[PDB]
């Protein structure tokens, strides 16, 4: 009944784990990074990293490890998902195609038992004789790794302990040995066992049971020369190996906690350690040589090494370059020096990697007043927390825009000898060519008396060797520039008007009638060299330097009008090489072949907007990949701009979209402009990196920003942002943030770092007089701050200090009552460490004047303020399982009217028309009606069978949507039945779905300009952005049929069936998908190969790729 | 065990207290 759709906007960015080893070959050094559901592979070079492969799994990755069984060159990978899918995979590079096969499969789920804290742990034998797993408490799963057992059969072993923290297999033992740390009454211990897979029981470890300091959570297994283990905690680094015992207690640790490690020395002499707030460490293992026995160590030494972000995963790579893996902030790549610079730091960074992190809140804001808003989020954390301005497409920066009608061509020229940046531009209206002169910001007209002024030409610019070119239907001619006059004249010896020509930088190719004249532009004179009539008509040409040649192109390309085809053909003698046919019949209007990387591309832009591809190489020119794609309706020309050393081509279509190649694939990033026709570069001194461009009636020039689809501009604040609001008439933003602060011995607390929270241009402090009622000498406290940020320059114009320790929760800007003024309104809650439930809060309303910040009214509120929204002209709030409505009087006051206190922890809240959806923490969605006549709340419908919601919104006036903490979606619906006595307070779950992620905020709006109904965006903890919309009957039925015919055949990496994962799940309750369409699958239809699409349903293929296309652009 | 910042941790993705604990507490 309820027909919906969910798709991906931006893949997650947080990093959950990273390891190194040997996938690509035995002599490569790989870096493996695991996202939420994404795996990516990096191989090491001398300057940094490089990507090779990207894969997605139908499950949440929880275990990732490398191992080397006997009798093969490289390692093997073991992965265990969140629904306990167990797999063995490995790396196959066969030719150029890369694929990863499943040399095993299985499911290790049980019937009775409880998933526990600390999640899943997966370890592997140093001799690779089994694989251990902790899944449920008190029960340890062992996988045998004999040559048989393709199905990953397992077996169970009972444990005398139920609470396991960490587990690793020891080094240099006779038979597979386990040593691990567990939790029980009377502290935590480390204690060891021996397995016997023949008789399936734990026998005895090599040494006895001892004790460890109360909060160790981190175990390192020492390699062969020393053996034993390293135990890391707070004020403890320890070594155990049989009987020998040693430890150190460095005084540095007190303030911060260690997180990750990676062994630096294969021998095991130095170690890397990652801190909870940035300082990377180094640990020292000092060894002695016995006179006759094996090596042994004396002691342990630490040293403060440098500064980094917060680390989640940490790997010493080699030669003093180290990856820092961050989940709460930007990850970076670091170089360690041999000599410490000033302040004594060895660290030098080379790259940084952006991470939206936990998207706490967001709003949709439209800056430049067009029909396209942009999203601003509250990203990052304690020391990296910033503001991100996520913009779809690149923003233009216009300088000289004039409404100039349609322009066929527009060229530059150089009026001086071959000096620096050009000084002239050449126009061309509908049927002639006009020459300008560009002496600065002004525009002027001056016709040179050496050119034509009444008839259109194809080429006007220069190639080389102090001369000018004249390419025309009526004549071909060359121009001398010192006289600025004419040197010679030529005409076509057929009196026939040319169709098209071609020349970029060294030679002209002109195509007349069925034949084609040729001459490369010689100094001061010209002679025919090459000539060959084409069997059928010629439509387009392309001549360009492709590499080690100063303009002279060995090859030539030819386009065709009626039945589109490319012909690889030599320039010098115009001999045929190959024939290759292309689809469609609609008319082309340009083709280009251009270099970006070692794999050359030729790109043809067709008349429907569809952009097609054939392959070209200078030596032979065999056909590379091929795929049917479409675009905007208006016909398209591609011609190239200059951006970088690997600069790329632009295009003209319905709406300008610049294609970009990142590693080897073409990215389809758009840009914010209405329509375009034609281009050329301008590199003036005052216009350093601009482009001259023609439109239907407009001229646009500007500057070029980034290349990939999403523009992020990081604005550092050193602030932990919470929520954000807009107030347009005030020409600014309102942002909440909150600061890390330690109490000093003097009672008062000063600071830890300089922050915008205290570095405000002007500041003010809350001055309440209604709170009146213990902090220690050294401890952590938290201070909260309102930030007004200039909407144009993104600088802190002002910052307001809330009271000490007031934990501010909510923000809104609206007009209330009959007041014409716009305000900033905050709901807060004085949180206490000792108690457990907020008893109070204030509702402060702010006037932000010309440059000052005023305060109006307080009206203390008897509890926390989880959510608010202006109802119609009233103020609707949610306070501690209550919902309330408020009125704005004329005398600048606020009064209560009607209450409702049946719920428990009514937290999320949305309104539509005259109905209220109150989301809940634990019970369910629930609906209210505001009844105007006598004026209070009256329940319409509810929902039983409780769920733990994490976001709630109103899709339409009749169905309702929520999201819950077990990573699932569901669209509720009203039941249309009679007997309205009790079952009309019952709402109907109609859709079921396993999203896989945690949803933090829902918002109406769309990140696109100005097939389905409704539009919604949400942001997740892992930094993903998702979108949901409703559907009608026909596309739903079609697409679910297609979903069956696609998930029946598609191969998961662990060959899990696609139905199982997308299926709804919960601790207590599980059913397959219904009511929903999966965008992940549907837009995954495009990576499928052409033949295998004819073994797709085969009532055709194009009719459905058009469907997936139209559903794609909604995000 | 204090609600506002345990929900804050859940928003940030830090290990929050288990839902069964809230079930017992509610």
């Amino acid at each position: 009944m309820s027909y919906n759709y969910v798709v991906t906007a931006q893949k997650p960015t947080a990093v959950n784990g990273c390891v190194t080893g040997h996938f690509t070959s035995a002599e490569d050094l790989n870096l493996l990074i695991a996202k939420n559901t994404r795996l990516e592979i990096y191989v090491v070079t001398a300057e940094g990293l490089r990507p090779v492969k990207e894969v997605g799994m139908y499950g949440k990755i929880a275990v990732m490890e490398l191992f080397r069984p006997k009798g093969e060159s490289k390692d093997l990978l073991f992965i265990l998902t969140a629904k306990y899918n167990a797999c063995i995979l490995e790396y196959k590079q066969s030719g150029e195609s890369i694929d990863i096969i499943t040399r095993a499969h299985g499911n290790v789920q049980d019937r009775i038992g409880r998933p526990s804290e600390t999640g899943i742990i997966g370890i592997i034998d140093p001799e690779c004789r089994m694989i251990g797993l902790r899944l449920y408490d008190g029960l340890f799963k062992v996988i045998p790794l004999d040559r048989d057992n393709k199905e990953l059969k397992a077996f169970n072993i009972r444990l005398e302990e139920l609470h396991v923290i960490d587990v690793k297999f020891l080094y240099g033992c006779q038979a597979p040995t386990i040593c691990f740390v567990y939790q029980d009454p009377q502290g935590r211990h480390v204690k060891t066992y021996e397995v016997s897979l023949r008789e399936k029981e734990f026998n005895k470890g090599p040494w006895k049971q001892e004790n460890v300091e109360a909060e160790a959570s981190m175990v390192i297994a020492v390699p062969e020369p020393f053996g034993g283990a390293i135990i890391i905690g707070q004020e403890s680094i320890t070594y155990h190996n049989g009987d020998k015992y040693l430890a150190i207690a460095p005084p540095i640790i007190k303030q911060s906690t260690i997180v990750c490690h990676n062994r630096v020395d294969p021998n095991g002499s130095r170690y890397l350690l990652g801190d909870m707030e940035g300082r990377l460490f180094m640990l020292l293992l000092e060894k002695e040589e016995q006179m006759d026995g094996t090596v042994t160590l004396k002691d342990l030494r630490v040293e403060l090494l440098g500064e980094t972000s917060i680390a989640e995963c940490l790997t010493y790579l080699d030669n003093g370059v180290v990856f820092v893996g961050s989940r709460l902030g930007d990850s970076q790549l670091v170089k360690l020096n041999v000599d410490s610079n000033e302040q004594g730091s060895y660290v030098v960074a080379m790259e940084t990697f952006t991470n939206l992190g936990p998207i706490v809140d967001m709003c949709v804001v439209d800056l430049e007043r067009q029909g396209q808003g942009q999203l601003v989020t509250c990203s990052g954390a304690f020391k990296e927390g910033s503001l991100r301005i996520i913009r779809n497409g690149i923003g233009i920066h216009e300088h000289a825009s004039i409404d100039l009608p349609g322009i066929k061509g527009l060229w530059p020229l150089r009026s001086d000898p071959n000096r620096e940046t050009d000084d002239t531009l050449v126009l061309s209206f509908v049927g002639q060519t006009r020459v300008l002169m560009l002496n600065g910001e002004e525009v002027e007209e001056t016709e040179l008396m050496g050119f034509v002024d009444d008839q259109q030409t194809f080429f006007c610019g220069n190639v080389a060797h102090q001369q000018l070119i004249q390419i025309t239907s009526a004549s071909v001619r060359l121009v001398s520039q010192e006289p600025k006059a004419l040197v010679s004249e030529w005409k076509e010896p057929q009196a026939k008007n040319i169709s098209v020509a071609s020349c970029n930088s060294s030679q002209v190719v002109v195509a007349v009638g069925r034949a084609l004249y040729y001459l490369q532009i010689h100094p001061q004179e010209l002679r025919q060299i090459s000539h060959t009539e084409m069997e059928h008509e010629v439509a387009c040409l392309d001549i360009t330097p492709l590499g080690d040649s100063n303009g002279l192109s060995p090859l030539c390309a030819i386009g065709l009008w009626t039945d589109i085809s490319a012909r690889i053909l030599k320039l010098p003698s115009f001999e045929l090489l190959h024939k290759e046919m292309l689809g469609g019949e609609i008319i082309p209007r340009s083709i280009l072949m251009t270099t970006f990387e070692s794999s050359h591309y030729l790109l043809c832009a067709l008349g429907d907007g569809a952009l097609f591809y054939f392959g070209l190489n200078i030596e032979t020119g065999l056909l590379s990949d091929r795929k049917k794609v479409t675009l905007g309706t208006q016909p398209t020309v591609l011609r190239t701009f200059r951006s970088l050393s690997t600069t790329n081509v632009f295009a003209c279509s319905d709406r300008p979209t610049v294609i970009y190649s990142s590693n080897h694939k073409l990215v389809f990033s758009n840009v914010n402009l209405k329509e375009v026709n034609y281009m050329c570069p301008l590199n003036s001194d005052g216009y350093p990196d601009s482009l001259a461009l023609a439109n239907n009636s407009t001229l646009t020039i500007g500057t070029i920003d980034e290349i990939q689809k999403l523009h992020i501009r990081t604005v550092p604040l050193y602030e932990s942002p919470r929520k954000i609001c807009y107030q347009e008439v005030s020409q600014c933003f309102g942002v909440l943030s909150s600061r890390i602060e330690v109490q000093d011995t003097s009672g008062g607390t000063t600071a830890l770092r300089p922050s915008a929270s205290t570095q405000a241009l002007s500041s003010s402090v809350s001055s309440s007089k209604l709170f009146s009622s213990e902090t220690s000498f050294g401890e952590e406290v938290e201070v909260h701050n309102l930030l007004i940020i200039d909407q144009h320059t993104f600088e802190v114009l002002h910052a307001h200090q809330f009271l000490q320790n007031e934990y501010a929760l909510s923000l809104v800007s609206c007009k209330l009552g009959k007041d014409p003024n716009t305000y900033f309104i905050v709901g807060t809650a004085m949180v206490y460490p000792e108690e457990a439930e907020p008893k109070q809060g204030r509702i402060v309303v702010f006037q932000y004047s010309d440059g000052k910040l005023q305060t109006v009214a307080e009206k203390e509120v008897k509890g926390a303020v989880y959510s608010m929204v202006e109802f119609n002209g009233k103020l609707l709030a949610s306070i501690n399982s209550t919902v309330r409505l408020y009125e704005w009087t004329t005398e600048k006051e606020l009064r209560t009217e009607c209450n409702h206190y049946n719920n428990i922890m009514a937290l999320y809240l949305k309104t539509k028309g005259d109905f209220i959806l109150v989301g809940d923490l634990m019970r369910s969605v629930l609906l209210l009606a505001y009844k105007p006549m006598e004026g209070n709340f009256e329940e319409i419908a509810r929902d039983f069978n409780p769920n733990w919601m994490s976001a709630v919104e109103i899709l339409d006036d009749d169905n309702f949507l929520g999201a819950e903490n077990a990573f699932n979606l569901f669209v509720c619906q009203k039941d249309s039945a009679a007997t309205t006595d009790e079952e009309r307070q019952h709402l109907q779950e109609v859709g079921l779905f396993h999203l896989g992620e945690f949803v933090n905020v829902f918002c109406h709006g769309s990140l696109v300009m100005q097939p389905t109904q409704g539009s919604v965006l949400f942001g997740t903890v892992n930094g993903m952005i998702g979108l949901v919309t409703s559907l009608s009957e026909s596309w739903y039925n079609l697409l679910l049929d297609m979903q069956n015919r696609l998930n029946k055949v598609i191969k998961s990496v662990g060959k899990i069936e696609h139905s199982f994962w997308r299926s709804f799940h919960t601790e207590r309750k599980t059913e397959p998908a219904t009511g929903f369409i999966d965008g992940d699958l549907i837009e995954s239809f495009l990576d499928i190969s052409r033949p295998k699409m004819q073994e797709v349903v085969a009532a055709t293929a194009d009719d459905l790729i058009k469907v997936v296309e139209e559903l794609t652009r909604i995000h | 065990q204090i609600l506002p910042k345990v929900l804050h941790k859940r928003t940030l993705g830090l290990p929050a207290m288990s839902t069964t604990d809230l079930e017992a507490y509610f």
